[PDB]
């Protein structure tokens, strides 16, 4: 089956939102880690 | 086996620096149909098609999210 | 009330009036038993 | 110890009776021929 | 009370002993099936023995239940 | 039908009555059964898809109990 | 009225070709696959799809169903077809069977 | 491995053949016989006898009495007094004879002839059931 | 906690167990045609085989219940199989439903066995060749057995499906708790789960057929 | 309470007695298999006895469960 | 008292041992059915052995009940 | 608590009663082996009875487990 | 006392083990019935083995009772 | 603790239920021996059933052990 | 003491396990009776196997008693 | 201690489960005796199955003893 060239808008949106997701995941991991360990300790 | 990469080299590619103009033209077409409210001429089938490819890019965002936290299931912490 | 009694009550009648009478009595007994149970709770 | 042996029979008699029953239940096409091929002529003296 | 409690425990225990009658009737009627499948001409007579066999198996079972009630009520 | 209309009056144009919804459900049932089941040389897919939708619908009401066994906490 | 000779071209027994061809113009051929893997990563990531015993029972029952299909699919299919053709041949034996009768009369 | 010899006083159905399984209605129950069977000898009661050939087809005879014998060398000899193929019979005659014998039974009273009658009844019952 | 799969499911505050109970017969399409698709072909074949294997023993009065019994053996069976789907609520696991399937059926059967044939009906309580010194208790034992049989049916089906699903779920949980430990042990427990799933399919079919057969034999006895 | 505790203990004990019915049905249906394999022409009739055999084995089993519930709820 | 309680428990326990006699009589009478179905001419003689067989099975059963009462009353 | 303790004890006790189902299926499938070895032409039919036999043996076993859970959770 | 109590409990428990001897004699005499019904000419000889068979079954039973008394009196 | 104690007791109790599987496999393989000694030509086929028979006997046994661990660790 | 008490309880329990050896010897000698009644010419040889059979049944029984004493004295 | 006490009790209980292996080997070797008495030409082959049969019966027995020691020492 002949491959179809994806419209550039979709490709660019894909890779953009991909990078944005990497950034959001990293930043939320880092933002929640301290609160995470803090509540872990304060539970005891 | 390898045809996966064969199709990737067409549709799974980091978009070239030479095609962003076409994308911004599509963007301004979309925002213009939004401003004029011309989307009402759009029959529901292609509107659904657009919404589904939109959820597609949204999933690209979420997979970027999970690869950005290095955790597959929720947040490890 | 039409095509309902025509497509439901029509075929079942010989069963609902002669074949299943003891079944109806048993249904009454089962319902009374269940009601006694739901009462004592 | 079957019942007929309790009655005092012998398997020869059992077999005769059963063969006769199968010969009578035979169709009239084969009945006369089969009965001929099993008729007893011997006589005790 | 501890007495009432032990009455309940001993009742359940003495009740356990009915498994013997259960297996006994199982065996009796199984053997009746086999014996009839072998010599069906004796069916009637065979059945008699079966009942008698049963009549003694349940017998022992009864004793168990006996103590059961004879502990639950009489004691 | 939908996939063709782009006007909201269509929504109020339909029959939102008991007989209406009964007929729409029957129509859908017949369309499915006639495109995927009621054909010779048929496949198994015509029923695996229904079982899939059934699993989905079950997991739906089961979510209320399953949300308590989440692995993470966020 | 007769029957159509084929079904609807379902892929993997879960998705019909309609959806595939419908997505085909915009995102080509791997569009659907990427949509599926996305949605599943989301459901298992945002705790929409919790992972528990039910998941392993599901894997087991799905494996059993798929192996059962791939094993005894042709048998039941051809057995159905045999039943149908047997009925048809017998009915044909009846057709032109009463004809010869009246012919003699 | 199985050397079969099915015979009747006037006819030889099989001889030294190689079948897979033969089912016989022994007077002490029915049983099957395949190769290497435990050596035994038995007498028959009126019943079907299905002989399974290697290919898989089955020949269904009917024997009224006789003797089966399977030996150490997997050599089976089945002698039958009256070995009729199932087609040469009919249900009506069998049922009628069954009725006659049952009537004579409920009429008779002496143990010898009563046993004779019951044997006839057994043969006819086996007949009716074995046919259809 | 552990019995989450047996609580009467509700969605959006609505008792969605009713839809689950109503759904099985939707998998048995009918047709007035003469030659039809594969599904209806095989299903008509199966109904034919089941009717033949079940009703044959009954006399002319028993076979009138035929439409009942076959329907029974279908309903239950389908329900059971639909249980083995993930996250599914199996309505046979509920004692209520099985009681309502048993008490009416066995009830009406004993009813019609008492209305007519009352002499032998009360005589079936006594086997044929019983000697005298042991007559009384032989009555009361039959009374208890008869008067409880529906409870036996209902529970034998209910708890059987219950234990089946519960054990499958527990071994699943075990495989979960062995995911982060020895992988070969994880594979062994997984294979045990597969075997148990196959056995559960078989137990579904067999429990349906046995419930049916028991009711059918009671009918036969009282006819 | 000690009473409730002993109720649980006696319930489990009285429940033990179902093993007898288990083995009994095992024997009955095994014998039915053998007897049918020997004289299959009697299948129907044989089956009857089997059910009856079963019907008494479960009988004794029932009694056990009886005491069980008759201790768990009635007492 | 704890003594009376343990008397009840031990009584139920020692009563459990009657299941053996139950199954024993079951087996004996089943075998009698089979043996008679085989060689009915020996019925009388066979029956004798049966009784004797029974007479020893109940024997062991008795011992159980013995301890039962010998704990319930004598101790 | 003494209640919880007795729940555990009664659960184990009521669980004991599965040995009956174990031996029952053992007997059923053993008899099926024998009956098939005798009259293999009936294999299919025989197998049916086997399943049914099994289907009732496990039946009684189920009851045991029933009380078990019906004590462990419902009580 | 708790010691005396446990003596009673252990006595009943060790007594349970006589069910094995009960079923054993049941089986032995059932087999004797069958074997005699088959080959009656050997009756005398067969009977011998029976007794011996019995003599070992009761043997094991004895051990149970042994511990019973060896707990009830010697300890 | 009393809880831990009762866990141990209930574990041993639920473990008792493996005797049923033991006797079940004993019976199955004994019957396989007999059936093969009779009709050795069917050996292969017979063996199949044996495994299946075994596969269900151990089945019930498993359940026992299940509760055992499901009490020892999960509870 | 509670330790001594539990020693007595566990001793009685481990003693229960001799019922298995009891039934095992019962079965072995019953089968020997049958097998001799069927092929008496092999008597001698058959007897050998019997002893061996017995020699393993008692074997398992021994283990039970082992723990018994190995709890009663060694612990 | 109560823990040590319950260890002893659970050890005796888990030991009870060897009766199943005892009866299983009893049945296996009894069946071997019969099967050899009927078709002695197969003796060698038959014996093989016997061992295998035995090898699985003891198998289950082992598990019991396992928990026994796995409670007596490992816990």
């Amino acid at each position: 089956v002949p491959p179809v060239q994806v419209s550039p808008l979709i490709k660019l949106g894909r890779y953009s939102a991909l990078f944005l997701g990497v950034a959001y995941g990293a930043t939320r991991y880092n933002y929640l880690k301290p609160r995470a360990e803090e509540e872990r300790r304060i539970a005891a | 086996l390898a045809t996966f990469w064969y199709y990737a080299k067409v549709e799974l590619v980091p978009p070239t620096p030479a095609e962003i103009p076409r994308a911004i033209q599509s963007l301004k077409k979309i925002v213009n149909s939004a401003q004029t409210g011309s989307f009402k001429q759009l029959t529901v089938k292609e509107a659904v098609l657009n919404g589904l490819v939109a959820t597609e890019v949204l999933m690209w965002f979420y997979v970027g999210e999970i690869i950005g936290k290095r955790g597959i299931i929720g947040y490890d912490v | 009330l039409q095509s309902i009694i025509k497509n439901i009550w029509i075929p079942m009648k010989p069963y609902y009036t002669k074949v299943y009478q003891e079944i109806w009595i048993g249904m009454g007994l089962m319902g009374f038993i269940v009601y006694k149970i739901r009462a004592a709770d | 110890v079957a019942y007929w042996r309790q009655a005092g029979l012998s398997y020869i008699r059992y077999s005769q009776i059963c063969a006769k029953a199968v010969r009578d239940a035979l169709k009239t096409e084969f009945k006369a021929n089969a009965e001929k091929t099993s008729g007893s002529n011997v006589k005790i003296v | 009370d501890i007495d009432t409690a032990a009455k309940f425990i001993g009742a359940g225990a003495a009740t356990v002993g009915v498994a013997g009658s259960g297996a006994g009737i199982g065996t009796v009627f199984g053997s009746l099936i086999i014996g009839y499948a072998r010599n069906p001409s004796l069916k009637q007579q065979l059945f008699s023995y079966a009942i008698l066999g049963f009549a003694l198996s349940e017998a022992m079972g009864l004793f168990c239940l006996m103590v059961a009630f004879l502990i639950l009520f009489a004691m | 039908e939908v996939k063709l209309g782009e006007l909201p009056s269509w929504i109020l144009m339909r029959d939102f009555s008991p007989s209406g919804i009964f007929g729409a459900f029957q129509r859908g049932y017949y369309r499915y059964y006639n495109k995927y089941i009621n054909v010779k040389k048929g496949s198994i897919s015509g029923i695996t898809m229904v079982l899939a939708c059934y699993v989905l619908f079950s997991y739906s009401f089961s979510y209320k109990h399953l949300k308590h066994e989440r692995l993470r906490k966020y | 009225p007769p029957l159509p000779e084929y079904g609807g071209k379902v892929r993997y027994g879960l998705i019909p070709e309609e959806f595939f061809q419908f997505l085909y113009p915009k995102t080509g051929v791997t569009g659907p696959y990427v949509l599926g893997t996305g949605l599943i990563l989301y459901a298992l990531s945002k705790e929409i799809y919790v992972i528990s015993a039910e998941t392993f029972t599901a894997l087991s029952v799905l494996g059993v169903m798929v192996y059962g299909i791939k094993k005894y699919g042709p048998f039941v299919a051809d057995f159905a077809d045999k039943l149908n053709e047997q009925k048809l041949a017998q009915l044909e034996e009846a057709k032109q069977a009463s004809i010869q009768h009246i012919q003699n009369a | 491995q199985m050397s079969f010899t099915f015979a009747s006083p006037t006819q030889v159905f099989f001889n030294g053949a190689n079948v897979r399984q033969v089912d016989v209605p022994t007077l002490t129950g029915a049983f099957g016989i395949l190769a290497a069977h435990v050596p035994t000898l038995q007498v028959l009661r009126p019943g079907l006898v299905v002989v399974h050939a290697e290919d898989g087809t089955t020949s269904k005879y009917f024997v009224s009495s006789g003797s089966i014998a399977v030996n150490a060398d997997s050599s089976v000899q089945l002698l039958a007094e009256e070995a009729v193929t199932l087609d040469m019979l009919d249900l009506g005659a069998a049922k009628a004879n069954l009725e006659k014998a049952q009537a004579e039974l409920v009429g008779t009273a002496d143990e010898a002839t009563r046993a004779e009658i019951q044997i006839r009844i057994e043969a006819n019952e086996a007949l009716v059931k074995a046919l259809e | 906690n552990l019995f989450a799969s047996f609580i009467a499911p509700t969605i959006l505050g609505l008792p969605a167990a009713v839809l689950i109970i109503l759904f099985p017969p939707l998998l048995i399409p009918t047709s007035k045609y003469l030659i039809n698709n594969r599904l209806i072909t095989t299903q008509q074949w199966l109904i034919k085989l089941t009717s033949k294997q079940m009703m044959t023993m009954h006399n002319t009065k028993g076979r009138t219940w035929s439409l009942m019994l076959v329907s029974l053996i279908i309903f239950i069976a389908t329900t059971n199989l639909l249980g083995l789907l993930p996250h599914s609520f199996t309505p046979t696991t509920q004692l209520s439903m099985n009681l309502a399937m048993a008490i009416p059926l066995w009830a009406g059967t004993v009813i019609m066995g008492f209305r007519s044939k009352i002499k032998n009906a009360l005589a079936h309580f006594l086997p044929q060749g019983t000697p005298t010194p042991l007559i009384p208790m032989l009555v009361i034992i039959e009374t208890i057995s008869l008067l409880i049989q529906p409870m036996a049916l209902a529970v034998r089906l209910t708890a059987n499906i219950t234990a089946g699903h519960l054990l499958m779920h527990l071994i699943g949980s075990a495989t979960l708790a062995m995911s982060t430990i020895n992988l070969p042990s994880t594979l062994i427990i997984f294979t045990i789960l597969i075997l148990l799933t196959i056995l559960e399919i078989a137990v579904a079919l067999i429990q349906a057929y046995v419930f049916t057969l028991l009711v059918s034999l009671y009918l036969h006895d009282n006819t």
